[PDB]
RNA sequence: UGAGAGUUUGAUCCUGGCUCAGGACGAACGCUGGCGGCGUGCCUAAUACAUGCAAGUCGAACGCUUCUUGGAAAGAGGAGUGGCGGACGGGUGAGUAACACGUGGGUAACCUACCCAUCAGAGGGGGAUAACACUUGGAAACAGGUGCUAAUACCGCAUAACAGUUUAUGCCGCAUGGCAUAAGAGUGAAAGGCGCUUUCGGGUGUCGCUGAUGGAUGGACCCGCGGUGCAUUAGCUAGUUGGUGAGGUAACGGCUCACCAAGGCCACGAUGCAUAGCCGACCUGAGAGGGUGAUCGGCCACACUGGGACUGAGACACGGCCCAGACUCCUACGGGAGGCAGCAGUAGGGAAUCUUCGGCAAUGGACGAAAGUCUGACCGAGCAACGCCGCGUGAGUGAAGAAGGUUUUCGGAUCGUAAAACUCUGUUGUUAGAGAAGAACAAGGACGUUAGUAACUGAACGUCCCCUGACGGUAUCUAACCAGAAAGCCACGGCUAACUACGUGCCAGCAGCCGCGGUAAUACGUAGGUGGCAAGCGUUGUCCGGAUUUAUUGGGCGUAAAGCGAGCGCAGGCGGUUUCUUAAGUCUGAUGUGAAAGCCCCCGGCUCAACCGGGGAGGGUCAUUGGAAACUGGGAGACUUG
């Protein structure tokens, strides 16, 4: 039940968010297993600043990329290359 | 207090009465099975393959997980046939 | 990156204790108002808990019932069966000197639905029941009886052993043992759900179901080493130690039974007694090392106290049950009800520690063909100057010392161009607008793409529209007004910058230490003068230093504190010269690991700054593997000085 998720960073008025790739089982800004990306809370058109090298290793493990991940990762259509290298892989 | 695991009690409770028929069925099948074979009269095969059937009923039809069931055929095989 | 200063005497040199100058109050300011950036806030009673919230979901598994509209069916609603989750998430440190923790390791003694991979597959029935209607007992909680009914609920029969032995075969390993092929005895299902083609069709795509092998995720067992005080705590142990066999266990095993012996652990500290949750880490040190275990993160343990299991694969279960005990509320007195060390909130304790606000918009859980529903997790809001960022309380000019203060020989000094006055200003405060930015990416639903089916006709894959922000009139900006609203702390005999007048004048009272007083006090007390931090500054307590005052780094025993009254020797510490070997200690390379945030350094963004981001050095006294053969250590010989 791996599961890759988000995680906040934030202060009071002002967030910062970071994705994190981790096991279902833990809490979410409690532990993991490794590091995937983070991304901009603030000054929209954002900071998309992905690693965008273990979502498709990751799947292949066989995960699930929550609802953030797969909207700001079809922006970069790595949802769109994960059925596309993956359901023609 | 209780929100609503009481019907996880009711559940659990008629697990209890089914199960405890089912295993005491078992044991008196394998003790049924087991005054025969210090006996050594006739019905030695029919009450074997009937503790066979018992074991592997209450293994799949019923649940240990697999293996009790296994060791026990082990167990039996290596006394019995 | 290592600063010493007073105090023993009439004076001197040593040795030596006491005190001070630095920083580390997770929470007491008697002052006061800028804190609007970042963070924290019961450490004493693991004390007792009113009030509400904190776990539900599935109608495409399945029967029944209340409504907008006597036949009508969509949407809604009520209960139940049945399925998955309540073992995650949040709290506390009471216990624990032990494989509980940290680090290195072992699985030829180990287990797992929850995500993919592979192959085998994947029928016909029964018989009840809840619900349902009526009655009995009920104060109630809840029991009871009759009758009827469904399923992916329950329950028996067919098919495969590929698992599992046992046999032969070959191959190998550290003792057991393991790896491939061929064969002797028994074993399941939901046979179900949706949507299409529906001309008998009955083929279906998907979602499910079962068996056997895999990867990954989670749990468990064992092993070497490391972290505490007491020896005014020297013996402890019998399932103990081993063997035999059996039961039992996911798993090995005295885990447990029966038999045979008496073995085991200890001066390197067994056993006993007291205290403590362990770690990554820290506003101490030049460094070796001392002190604390909060945040925040990891592990372990606990749920008013003690036992015990059941369902479930996973619990001996924090808002599950059963029994015993304490305590509390009702009882129609027969009987019942309850456990905030979850979130706020309550009373007591104390030197001391906060709001009973919204939403899942952000994110993360839980179920599901879907919208969806819940969340005191979390997002954020409202308090405490509780600590750290970064800025504020005008600036340039302006006196023979305005007035006036205190002091004086009265001639002057200082307050003090600082006033008064001119010229500029708005980080801010008041008013009003823009901006509600950035906070948000967004299921699904139509339009259009792949390996296959007879057909996206429907399926599993697209671009474009639709839509929503609790704090939100939030930040931020623009423009108008006025120097206006924006100043507080303790001493001045030395250590250690700061003087006067007078009073009480062995007494009223100051002392960090030396030390004052006692009519001429920079020491008691006033009043003015000055000093150092600076919206924060005094006192009190605790921790490290200064301390070479436990000295390995880094002290010494003739007289200062300090060689047992002396000998003899077990164990122990250290050993003459030399040839060859060895490689335990030692030096050296390669490899895996020492979580992330931590501190530092490089680079960057928030107007800089803290805060956040990217990359490596640090933490091994670590594990495997290869050399080096000087010194120490093990083996064989030699020599004569001891």
């Amino acid at each position: 039940a791996v599961k890759i998720r988000l995680k906040r960073m934030g202060s009071k008025k002002s967030p910062f968010y970071r994705i994190v790739v981790a096991d279902s089982r833990s809490p979410r800004d409690g532990r993991f297993i490794e590091t995937v990306g983070t991304y901009n809370p603030l000054k929209d058109p954002a900071e998309v600043v992905l690693k965008e090298d273990l979502v498709l290793d990751w799947l292949s493990k066989g995960a699930q990329p929550s609802d953030t991940v797969r909207n700001i990762l079809s922006k970069e259509g790595v949802m769109k290359k994960h059925h596309e290298a993956k359901n023609v892989k | 207090n209780i929100e609503s695991a009481i019907k996880r009690v009711r559940t659990s409770a008629n697990a209890n009465a089914k199960n405890s028929s089912q295993t005491n069925a078992m044991r008196t099948a394998i003790k049924k099975f087991e005054e025969a074979v210090a006996a050594g009269a006739d019905n030695v095969d029919a009450l074997y393959n009937e503790a066979v059937k018992a074991v592997d009923m209450a293994a799949t039809k019923g649940l240990i997980h697999k293996n009790k069931a296994n060791r026990d055929k082990i167990r039996l095989s290596k006394l019995a046939k």
